[PDB]
RNA sequence: CUAAGAAAUUCACGGCGGGCUUGAUGUCCGCGUCUACCUGGUUCACUGCCGUGUAGGCAG
DNA sequence: AGGTGCAGCTGCT
DNA sequence: AGCAGCTGCACCT
């Protein structure tokens, strides 16, 4: 909705631990609402002390490494867990499980405000460097710095600045920072064309994000009917099973200062794919928009294609 | 005033993923390019050797159980052949800020809090705290049977500010015993260091690396994994170790139960060493929990007489609760 | 008082893999750069004689089964077509404190099972048991079917102090018997080196190489793998041997299994040889329980017995019981 | 302000027994690889002398 | 490697 | 003069 004047580059973030199933339905990648309220969390830390908003998230996923196994006689997986220390009673606890994993991303974030009016560029690379090493994203802590000596600092870039020419070369310069790692974003418009094609036979909207992001096998008219991308399920928000509550009627609130509700996951379609497909770098950032009025509190990246 | 419904505290002392490698003894120095410790598999053979029933005692019996051979598949990891000295690396950051909840429903109860925690940090520092963490970072404690029978471990701490590494020191981890706690000028200057980042006054980042003569070829223990049975199908592996990008290694939780190891103040006894700092403090080596609820010296309770009935408990069970808020927990109803 | 639920015992006497190489004997001085024993492949054509099951015994059939023979891969080791010895290489780490155990329940139950130990300790040291164990170092029986048969079997044996040799052991292997227990000056030595080891005061590490002399070209016989399936998109792999780095090696368990033959104190027989300590001490390749617990001789009846009821068997059955609290297990229901 | 906030898997083990993979074989006919070029771009940072000198210059 | 409730229970006053 | 907790038991597929 709005346009970044500028963008900030966290140049690869390694991330132990985060939390893997994010969603009742999904196991793998976390959720892209973990990293809106990460920068969110990182405006209300150190945005708002430097004449600085910051509005959404690129994310590549230069690696993974889940904490999972498979267990030796079927094709599905188990996770791994922890051993969670015992009772008052000293018997044993309860086994929840939880999902862990091994994370290395990189975070493209847009800025709007004074951003090299009051400081300049180094510097506040620097203090949202160092205030990002200090907290944790999803679940599972910041990874700080290790023998990688090299990957430390920021690109602060501005968008419309320079010529148009120009303008792609900085942007292709810093997508040279991007490679190895693919891009995640949001694919409604291509959910809604399968849905509408697949509707002349049945109005089912469920399964078809079942049917979209498998291995269909089709008979020899032998084949595997593809989609062109890497499609997968995400969590694609929430919907309030419930209307709106004050801060002081519902027990056991986070704080009794903060209107709550009772919400549902909405599951949409991503697409991973690499970063040199899109020529607009700001295509990718991950917005978060509420519409109170009712439940729909989505996380998507709008202006993308 | 009450306890709030929800109470949330972050950790501080966020440790690494502890990676094993291997290489000889005195060219630690040179320790950058050590290969890593990889996990292999193997099978054994065994016997029966656990407790029999009163009912099978049998003679024929136990003779027919013994003639099926039981095998297993072991996930092991050894040293290589040509090297005696273990290296095992992790990093641990220290935050600041120990006070404040993630979470606290109640406003006047987390005001409370704040203030019951800075006046605690008013009347003395981190430094007892601090120092036993130092003497657990000093110690190799999170060698946890890597260090059991060890000829010679040394401890190497880089706390590192810049880019760069910002201030070093050197331990004999043998002689820094497992049981008291002494007081040593490098010590205590790492004590000062983590107290000052504990106090919020930074943040401390470490790299410890811990380097231990075992012996040439003989085996380490990482951590191992939780996996629960598929009991109606075929037999599986029966340990599987951890392992980072084909690398063995040591949970980070491992690390951190090695670190906490400091309360010398439950009531059982005092000469069985420190334990991990714990909400009704239990270890799960012994299966029993100390700081029962049933006396009033569990951290809840505690906790509760120290914010909500204001009486202030002995220094070293205000020591243990400022322990608790350091490990982080959710606390509540 | 009774037994504690959870009761486990971490292994004194922890050895590694054993590692082949082959070379020429009388070069055996200088065999430090000797290369590796391989495992290579082979095609097998397996013959027809199992027993038949007397529905199958017609002619026919036999003949038809004897015209289509299957055919196997197998792995196999042979030293080179020049070298005549084998090497065997390892080391072993004697550790000490063998009463205490690694996890317990009761603290009475672990009390008790220590002054027990300490009673043990107190009427005759570990002399008995680290004298058969430098035995079991001193003729090779760790090479298991390596040594039958072998020309001439020289056993080296370096206590190893900083990084460098402090003393050295030289043994005839074949002088040192399989069946009884002698006396001699140097392997005296080496039971006290081994009982400093076990009490505690000491850190006993040890270099242990074997030279067996076999023949050119002939067939060594390192550890053996498992392996579950077997098909076409193999090579019809039927035997899978064990490898360290693309050397023929042995397990670490085999090794071990060798050490702790000792046991001679079993009450089915004497004249039969030592056997390996196990609860119910059983031989696998016998098929049999020697100490069925029937008799009153098994493992864990005499401990019971010694713990709880203070009933101390014969020193015979001592020395059996802190062998089996040597070897390490897990104790309890 | 992140399906947020929290967590010790673990002790012990003998995979070895034995084996014949064999017999027999024609690779072979045919073929256009051509046209045209500055190794110098300072490209040899050398050799000897006066001077105690590594300080400083000289001669080809 | 269970949550639940509730009956009964302890109690000392 | 009760209260609150607490432990223990049982259910159930």
């Amino acid at each position: 909705v709005t346009d970044p004047e500028a963008l900030l580059l966290l140049p690869r973030l390694s991330i132990q631990n985060a939390n893997a199933i994010s969603s009742p339905l999904t196991w793998g990648f976390p959720s892209p609402g973990a990293f809106t309220g990460f920068v969110h969390a990182l405006q209300r830390r150190v945005g708002i002390s430097l004449d600085i908003e910051l509005d959404g998230v690129g994310i590549v996923c230069h690696r993974f490494e889940a904490q999972i196994s498979q267990p030796a006689g079927k094709r599905t997986k188990v996770f791994n867990l922890t051993r969670n220390p015992l009772n008052r009673d000293g018997s044993t606890a309860a086994i929840v499980e939880e999902g862990r994993a091994h994370l290395e991303v990189s975070l493209l974030l847009g800025v709007h405000g004074d951003g090299l009016d009051d400081h300049p560029a180094q510097e506040i690379a620097r203090q949202v460097q160092e205030q990002a090493g200090a907290m944790r994203l999803a679940g599972g802590s910041i990874l700080p710095w290790c023998n990688e000596r090299f990957p430390a600092p920021n690109a602060e870039l501005l968008m419309l600045g320079g010529s148009d020419e120009q303008r792609r070369k900085n942007q292709r310069r810093l997508t040279r920072r991007l490679l190895p790692g693919f891009a995640l974003v949001s694919r409604e418009a291509l959910l809604q064309q399968h849905l509408e094609t697949l509707r002349t036979t049945l109005p089912e909207a469920t399964t078809l994000d079942a049917l979209l992001d498998l291995c269909r096998i089709n008979f020899e008219p032998w084949q595997v009917r593809d989609k062109p991308g890497w499609l997968v399920p995400i969590p694609a928000g929430y919907n309030a099973l419930s209307p709106l509550y004050l801060p002081g009627e519902v027990r056991n609130a986070r704080d009794r200062e903060t209107p709550l509700r009772f919400v549902e996951n909405l599951f949409g379609l991503g697409e991973w794919l690499s970063p040199h497909r899109v020529a607009a770098l700001s295509d990718l950032l991950w917005y978060h928009h509420a519409e109170p009025d009712k439940g729909l509190y989505r996380w998507s990246t709008p202006r993308f294609v | 005033l009450s306890t709030a419904s929800v109470l949330a505290f972050e950790r501080k002392l966020d440790p690494s993923d502890a990676l094993m490698s291997a290489g000889a003894w005195a060219q630690r120095d040179a320790s950058q390019e050590w290969p890593a410790v990889t996990v292999r598999e193997k099978s054994v053979r065994g016997t029966i050797s656990n407790r029999l029933k009163t009912k099978d005692r049998d003679p024929a019996k136990l003779d027919a159980s013994i003639q099926s051979p039981n095998l297993q598949t072991v996930d092991v990891a050894n040293l290589p052949s040509d090297a005696d000295t273990l290296k095992v690396r992790f990093t641990l950051r220290v935050l600041g800020g120990a006070g404040t909840p993630s979470a606290c429903n109640d406003a006047a109860y987390r005001d409370k809090l704040l203030q019951t925690v800075a006046t605690y940090v008013n009347e003395q520092g981190f430094a007892e705290l601090a120092r036993r963490y130092a003497h657990n970072l000093a110690n190799a404690r999170f060698l946890w049977r890597n260090r059991v029978g060890a000829e010679a471990v040394e401890v190497r701490i880089n706390h590192i500010r810049q880019g760069e590494v910002a201030r070093t020191w050197r331990f004999d981890a043998l002689a820094i015993g497992l049981r008291d706690f002494k007081a040593d000028a490098e010590l205590d200057a790492l004590a000062e260091l983590i107290a000052s980042g504990l106090s919020g006054s930074g943040h401390v980042l470490l790299e410890v690396v811990a380097f231990a003569r075992i012996g040439d070829g003989q085996e380490v223990f990482p951590s191992q994994e939780l996996i629960l049975d598929k009991g109606d199908k075929k037999g599986q592996k029966s340990k599987t170790l951890y392992s980072v990008r084909d690398a063995a290694a040591i949970h980070s939780q491992k690390i951190g139960n090695a670190l906490r190891t400091i309360d010398t103040w439950y009531p059982d006894e005092d000469g069985l060493g420190p334990i991990a700092v714990e909400p009704y403090g239990s270890v799960t080596s012994q299966g029993k929990a100390y700081r029962q609820p049933k006396q009033k010296l569990d951290f809840y309770t505690l906790l509760d007489n120290w914010v909500l009935r204001d009486e202030a408990p002995a220094v070293e069970q205000q020591h243990y609760v400022i322990a608790n808020l350091i490990r982080g927990g959710v606390f509540g109803e």
